[PDB]
């Protein structure tokens, strides 16, 4: 309906303005601050080194800045691999899922393009384990609703609203299980904040996966079983996620 | 490229008064540096990083500011102090200055001290005429010249020259030459300087006839 | 006592190019940064660019890219400015200086003239006409700069202004001023002593009366 | 059936075996090779500076590393946060695309993502089907005189129901896959391959953010960030509705 | 010509501490880095730590995180290295080095004795027993190093070995021999001499053949 | 923290010979330095970055080498050459040094010359008993001394000093000294100083009765 369509194109449109002036008002100050300690940096440096120009010491960073932008560590000169077969397992999970952390780069040319195909064979492959699982689990959980539902129908309120207060703790368990759950997890596991924690959860479930947090990453941590077991958790989440996704969709169109 | 502005270009000071020049940024900047200059010799690193005076400098100097707004400020005005003052930054690359800040030293006002002179006997015969008037020792600055030829001005083949303000008196003086082809010179016979200075409200006139 | 000494004055052609230099010592001159600035007769300070005599490095105001290069020699703990293609925009005061982020230390500078002039004696003639008296001698036609006037071989210095020189058709004129009690002259003589070293010119001209 | 999707399963984990087999053998020769150029840049700028000792530059290092981290921007307009950028950043969000290369700092900025985020992309998705099907009808209904022309031809009303898909997709692909590669290629001076790349990992909405392209604008051509803007959104759509089909193909497989 | 002149050699208690130099000239000594190294009697170099001049900055080794004190005086152009709380294992050779990748400078060095022991003379016993002979001097038990040993005051060179002194429950021994044609002893006199700076002592022992 | 180990620690070369010392690194670094060291001197820069020479040293002498191996190369053998080299590294802080390898000159074996001598009567008054032993001018330096005493071998209260190879005849000598208490010394008769020298397949030995 070409009247709704370019009603919901202003409007989306808005919801992006909106979201611009949050994030400039909450995020450009830092960043302007941090603008300012880079020159700071910079000036303290000059003073204390008369054999450096500012423009020598200019290319200097950009030359830092683009090894740091390639994943160099600043602390240390030069084990623990990021394409250890785990790693590398839990990076493909990655494409499939279309999630895409990004934590770790590929360099050449031929990963780039094997990565190509990789995914267009791979999403489609995943989203078809992801609709059945969907159906499995919300039928394992439609099953086990069942049970009690019956109590409800005892105690003779309606089936209409039984109905109702059965999904109220059909999703409450659910985010129970696949978000309040694994957020507790990870803030003990991963040395994060509870806000961290949640924020990483949903940033992962959407399959935005922006990549500043990722699970397992840590180079400390020797938890081999422990990342891959973590994608366990992504697949039931994801579909459980997806559940609820086009149910707020519902909600949206209904308004 | 960043642009620092001093306003104004040009400030005087007595003795005694505070004096305060500052510098404005086109774009936020750590710190401003500042440079003396006294005509003839080069600039001096005079206050560095906003406010640390160079080894030389006496205490009556300091400076202040931050981000976009600097300033220099000598707490009592010095007869030495009297030259032109820099602003300089390198916060970014490339460094760049004001456009200098020019301290003269203010004293009572002073009437220009005239006089004409004619064309040299020895100047005639080789074809040329140049007629000379000096305007000697006067304050302020602020003046203006008028040449008339037969009571009518005339204002080509005029060229003028200002000293620099007098170390030991404060003062001004200025040369203003009129140069003319023998011809010319001779069609005339009355040759007048005339002089405006706040002074007098009555301009100052000198005046000779060829004859 | 850091010090930078910058060569001589120079004149060149319109065209033509210029090298000038700077020798630094009272410290090490690979140590430190080194500048060059333009100054157009008593103007706006202009940085030309920097050398990092340790390195080689340079880079240049965008302004001046083409026009002029920066060069050292360790060895003589020497900096070198060169500028190409002179045009008459280009006669100014030229500094060395050095520092990374302020200019603390400055060559003592040099001027750079470029002009089609050929070195010229001046023509030197008398200026004459209360309390006081003032005389002068018009000193006109010479090239290049500077020429000096004194006033009875020294013996006159109270009262004296010499104006600033001015282009005069590519020459340079300027005039003196002597100011003297009135019983003085023309009861004694006064002859202004006007020197030219560039043409070995040296001359004495006693004012007269009209 | 539940043995099925258990099977289905096992077929799946191993294309990820085999992918980490495959990644792990074309990438960990190079794991190393951005430590290796830091190292060198500070091997060489000692050699250069005598005045510098490793030590110290090794705190330069942490404290630009740090900034970095911060938003910082590397100098020789560059605001990832101002509104245009803002904008965009909001995109990659409700388009879970989510490219990631500038980082929220705030944990009010991460609040607030979550509830943007769980009410922007079913929002976003709802105009996607739409533009999706008003797109697909534009596309459908121009190969309609072709198919007039097949169908003319005598060739079969089913093969030619299927050539009008692949002209359908392939038209899109030139459209939406290889003109834009083209386009970045010039603009953003990649190779061949690092553009197609770069459009694949969007489009399929991965967005590992190793290249990005839309997120500032260019003086001297001005169209150019709002047309990647249009495009995401058009392309997003193409590569949604075959999905679905190949999704639609495969469910009943 | 670069040069880095160390001070002297330097003698204390086991718990005491110490301080020493190093002067730079030839060239500016805030332009580089200055390191020092440890060698412990011809052993394995021990870098210790650096300082830049120019800034005050420090880093140490490990090891030595306690034990040594890198300063520098900018206007004697000077680098300074404190050891503390000096034990019997920081007896050895110091230098200062210049360079913040290769140490392209070095000091001559200065060495560092720490003992207990009291400047104490050395006992001299002779070593009396072919055309060649050999003889030889015992020196022992003096504190501190060094001993000189002479052969008839110097005018017997040729075929000497004195060999290196040892320690022995806190002083130190060594020999010399001497050999000579048998023709030429004992006709004639041989006689070891001894120095001992340190105590002021002079020791001559005529070898003399064994009953 | 990075380990670099020369070995052979010890080795020899004629002049005219090829030389090559190894410096292996527990991890790679990107570049070795070197440095020669002769008994007297502080260490100078020889070698650095890997292959580059220091201004005085002499073209026979060249190195190379990558990540983990390192080596420096005398084409030619010459006398002067003769010293301690040392490799070091700066690509990780904190740098660090080989343990040296001592490059000696090779010559004709030579056995050592060996004499034994009984305490003085003056030591023995003061109740010391030293017994002497000089190994003097032999080649190669490995060699072996044991004490006899009535036969039986005795090590303990036994010190032993080299001396550096001579400079012109390029042997070594050492000491070893016996040290008893004059009522161990008294109780026995015999005693021998024999020696194990790669020249003879049988000991050399020196003896005195003590009447
Ligand atoms: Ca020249
Ligand atoms: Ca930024
Ligand atoms: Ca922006
Ligand atoms: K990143
Ligand atoms: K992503
Ligand atoms: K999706
Ligand atoms: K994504
Ligand atoms: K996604
Ligand atoms: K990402």
């Amino acid at each position: 309906r070409s009247t709704t369509l370019l009603a919901l194109l202003a409007l989306v449109l808005l919801y992006l303005v909106s979201g611009a002036l949050v994030f400039r008002a909450l995020e450009q100050p830092h960043e302007q601050q941090a603008q300012r300690e880079l020159g700071e940096v910079r000036e303290k440096f000059l003073r204390a080194h008369p054999c450096v120009s500012d423009q020598e010491l200019g290319l200097l960073i950009k030359e830092v800045a683009d090894a740091l932008g390639g994943g160099a560590d600043p602390e240390t000169q030069s084990s623990h691999s990021a394409w250890d077969l785990g790693s590398a397992f839990f990076f493909s999970g990655t494409i499939i899922t279309t999630i895409g952390y990004g934590n770790v780069a590929l360099r050449t040319d031929a990963g780039r393009l094997f990565c190509i195909f990789y995914a267009l064979v791979g999403i489609p492959l995943f989203g078809i384990l992801l609709a059945g699982v969907g159906d499995r689990l919300g039928s394992s959980l439609r099953h086990g609703i069942g049970h009690i539902e019956a109590i409800f129908l005892k105690w003779h309120v309606p089936p209409e609203l039984v109905r109702v207060l059965s999904a109220m703790l059909f999703l409450l368990i659910g985010c129970l299980l696949f978000v309040l759950t694994p957020t507790f997890v990870f803030c003990y596991m991963e040395d994060w904040s509870k806000l961290e924690a949640i924020y990483f959860v949903i940033v992962t479930l959407t399959t935005v996966g922006f990549g500043d947090y990722v699970a397992g990453a840590d180079p400390r941590q020797d938890s081999p079983a422990y990342q891959p077991l973590v994608w366990f958790w992504i697949l039931l989440g994801l579909a459980y996620f997806a559940s609820v996704l086009t149910t707020i969709g519902n909600w949206l169109r209904v308004v | 490229q960043i642009v620092l502005t001093q306003s104004p270009a040009i400030m005087s000071a007595s003795p005694g008064e505070k004096v305060t020049m500052t510098c404005s940024a086109s774009s936020s900047v750590s710190y401003m540096h500042w440079y003396q200059q006294k005509s003839g010799t080069s600039p001096k690193r005079w206050i560095y990083d906003t406010s640390k005076l160079a080894s030389g400098v006496p205490a009556r100097f300091s400076g202040s500011g931050s981000g976009t707004s600097y300033s220099l400020t000598i707490s009592s005005m010095e007869a030495e102090d009297a030259a032109t003052y820099y602003c300089q930054q390198w916060s970014n690359s490339p460094p760049t200055f004001g456009a200098g800040a020019k301290l003269e030293l203010k004293r009572a006002d002073a009437a220009p001290t005239v006089s004409i002179f004619p064309p040299s006997s020895e100047q005639l015969t080789s074809g040329g005429a140049s007629v000379v008037c000096f305007l000697n020792n006067f304050y302020p600055k602020d003046i203006n010249v008028k040449w008339k030829i037969d009571g009518s001005e005339r204002q080509n083949g005029v060229l003028n020259s200002w000293t620099d303000q007098d170390s030991k008196d404060s003062t001004y003086s200025m040369s203003s030459t009129l140069t003319l082809t023998k011809d010319e010179y001779e069609r005339h016979n009355s040759y007048t300087c005339e002089a405006t200075h706040k002074t007098s409200t009555s301009p100052i006139v000198k005046s000779f006839n060829r004859n | 006592e850091v010090q930078l000494q910058q060569s001589g004055p120079e004149l060149v052609k319109p065209g033509a190019s210029m090298k000038t230099s700077c020798k630094v010592s009272g410290y090490s001159f690979t140590g430190y940064i080194m500048n060059w600035v333009k100054q157009r007769h008593g103007k706006n300070l202009e940085w030309i660019g920097l050398i990092n005599p340790n390195t080689g490095y340079t880079t240049y105001n965008q302004k001046f890219k083409g026009k002029a290069t920066l060069t050292v020699d360790k060895s003589s703990s020497t900096a070198y400015m060169e500028l190409l293609s002179l045009t008459s925009e280009d006669s100014a005061i030229y500094y060395c200086t050095r520092g990374n982020y302020v200019f603390d230390y400055w060559g003592q500078g040099t001027t750079l003239t470029v002009s089609s002039a050929k070195t010229t004696p001046p023509s030197v003639y008398p200026l004459a006409p209360n309390s006081m008296v003032t005389l002068g001698c018009l000193v006109k036609g010479y090239f290049p700069e500077p020429v000096t006037v004194t006033w009875n071989s020294g013996s006159l210095s109270s009262g004296v202004h010499t104006f600033p020189a001015v282009l005069q058709s590519d020459l340079y004129t300027l005039s003196s001023s002597v100011t003297v009690p009135s019983s003085s002259w023309p009861s004694e003589t006064v002859t202004c002593n006007v020197a030219h070293p560039a043409s070995s010119t040296k001359v004495d001209k006693k004012i007269v009366p009209r």
